[PDB]
């Protein structure tokens, strides 16, 4: 009965108690929020091939 | 606006209220010396007491080019606001 003298708390158990949650990376935010703000960029920016400002200011001729 | 309008030259604004655009009218009792000057660019010509008065005769009568529609830009401008 050696193996009961050895901790019964397995090796798996510790790698899946201590990494537990798959860690959020560095760029995960750069590269969401650039995405959105493309969107940002294209509908609110007066240069952008497809700006909103002709669809709700419709301009007087 | 009507057929017939009855402004020009007359009660006019003489200067302009702000700096991004200088302007002096002259009026005598028959024409005015109107001076323009907006950045720097300048502008001087004479306008009759009867050349402001056609001015109103073919109306420019504005109209919205929207993409859909007017009332439908206004709605969106809702949504966006």
């Amino acid at each position: 009965d050696r193996v009961l003298s050895l901790p019964a708390v397995s090796k798996n158990q510790v790698l899946e108690n201590v990494f537990h949650t798959a860690p959020k990376a560095p760029v995960e935010h750069l590269e969401k929020m650039v995405s959105a703000n493309s969107k940002v960029y294209d509908a609110l920016n007066l240069q952008s091939k497809r700006v909103l400002i002709w669809q709700v200011k419709p301009a007087l001729f | 606006l009507t057929t017939f309008t009855f402004s020009g030259l007359q009660d006019a604004p003489v200067a302009a209220l702000s700096g991004s655009i200088k302007l002096n009218v002259a009026a005598k009792a028959g024409k005015a010396e109107v001076t323009v000057a907006a950045g720097a660019a300048k502008a001087a010509t004479q306008v009759s007491a009867a050349a402001l008065r056609k001015l109103s005769g073919s109306k420019i009568s504005l109209a919205e080019v929207a993409r859909i529609s007017v009332l439908h830009s206004s709605i969106q401008n809702y949504l966006l606001s």
